[PDB]
């Protein structure tokens, strides 16, 4: 739903070249969930680094 | 005759295309246009008469 008011809102724009408006406008869609959220992700950095990692040492070429 | 010609109703809706004539583009939160009005013409800091 939230892009659809994007779009309501980008039929208006009267050639505004203004990039502040452009900016602030996709912004303003994009809701931030906080606390816990921003550790959600935070935790798939740590996981994904560690994927390679585990490679490392199973991969013959790697531990050479 | 004005009246006819003028499709918007209620005071958001013109508070609406006033704040769209005046930023063309920009998303109408309810609050960012009531503010622009009102700061428009009712602002003390912003207009004087004297």
């Amino acid at each position: 739903a939230a892009a659809q008011v994007l779009s309501s809102v980008e039929s208006e724009i009267g050639r505004t070249t203004d990039p502040v408006r452009m900016y602030m406008r996709e912004m303003g869609t994009v809701e931030l969930l906080t606390r816990e959220g921003e550790i959600d992700i935070a935790k798939r950095i740590e996981d994904g680094i560690n994927q390679v990692q585990c490679s490392v040492a199973e991969y013959p070429e790697a531990i050479t | 005759e004005t009246l006819r010609v003028d499709p918007t109703n209620d005071r958001l809706s013109a508070l609406v295309e006033i704040y769209r004539m005046m930023r063309p583009g920009e998303p109408p939160t309810r609050e960012a246009a009531e503010s622009l009005f009102e700061n428009l013409f009712f602002s003390e800091d912003r207009y004087d008469l004297s």
